[PDB]
C-alpha cells in the first residue's frame, strides 16, 4: 500500500495520541515500553481472529520475535481503529485513565471498521420446499424440490 | 437472485382457476352437435331434392 505499516508505526502512535512520548508534549521515550507495546499488539491480533474477524494482520512465522521493524500488512484504512483499541488496552500500565473524548473517537473507529466487515448471510431455501410448475422443472431444469444445501 | 452465489429461482405456483368455464362451454357444444339442413322451397319436386 502507499507507506506500508511497520509494528513500530502503529504504538507509536498509540503512545503520542496519549501525551506519553511524543516531541510535542514535552520529550522522550523508552526502549522497554516498545517491546511491550508490540507483544501487546500481537496478542490482540491473536485475539481478533474470533469476534472481529481476520483483517489481513502478518503474524510472526516461527517463533522468533515481532520486532517493531517488521511490515504490519493492514491496510492503511485501519490505523486509527487499531491503534484506538491498542491505547485503550495497554493505558492501565501508566495507571491512567481515559477521558470521554478519547473513548468515543475509539467507538467512531471501531464502527468504521466494523461497517467494512459485514456479511449478513441471506438465508436459503429449505430442501422440502416444492418448486412450482411455472418453472418446468421436468425439461428446462431438474429436480423439482430445492437442494438447500450444497 | 444471486443469494449468496448460487441462482437459487422464485417458487412459481400454478393454480388454473380459468379453465373451468372453458370447459363447460365446450361441453355444451359437444352435447348438441347441429349440422347443415338444405330446407324446401315452394315447387312440386323441391321436397324430393332437399331430401
Amino acid at each position: 500500500m502507499a507507506t506500508v505499516l511497520t509494528k513500530g508505526e502503529i504504538v507509536l502512535f498509540a503512545l503520542r495520541k496519549f501525551a506519553i512520548a511524543s516531541n510535542a508534549s514535552l520529550t522522550d521515550v523508552e526502549p522497554q515500553s516498545i517491546e511491550d507495546g508490540v507483544n501487546d499488539l500481537e496478542d490482540m491480533m491473536s485475539e481478533w481472529m474470533i469476534n472481529p474477524g481476520d483483517i489481513g494482520y502478518a503474524f510472526a512465522t516461527g517463533d522468533e520475535q515481532p520486532l517493531p521493524d517488521d511490515e504490519s500488512g493492514l491496510p492503511r484504512k485501519y490505523k486509527h481503529a487499531v491503534g484506538y483499541q491498542l491505547l485503550l488496552r495497554m493505558l492501565s500500565d501508566y495507571s491512567l485513565e481515559p477521558t470521554p473524548q478519547v473513548l468515543s473517537n475509539a467507538q467512531r473507529s471501531y464502527d468504521a471498521l466494523m461497517t467494512d466487515t459485514l456479511v449478513v448471510p441471506s438465508m436459503r431455501r429449505r430442501g422440502d420446499f416444492p418448486v412450482g410448475q411455472g418453472n418446468k422443472y421436468d425439461v428446462f431444469t431438474s429436480d423439482r424440490y430445492y437442494p438447500g444445501d450444497l | 437472485t444471486k443469494l449468496d452465489e448460487q441462482f437459487e429461482k422464485y417458487p412459481k405456483f400454478e393454480i388454473n382457476k380459468v379453465a373451468t368455464e372453458l370447459n363447460r362451454i365446450i361441453a355444451e357444444y359437444r352435447n348438441n352437435r347441429i349440422t347443415v339442413k338444405f330446407r324446401p322451397g315452394d315447387r312440386e319436386a323441391s321436397e324430393e331434392l332437399a331430401n
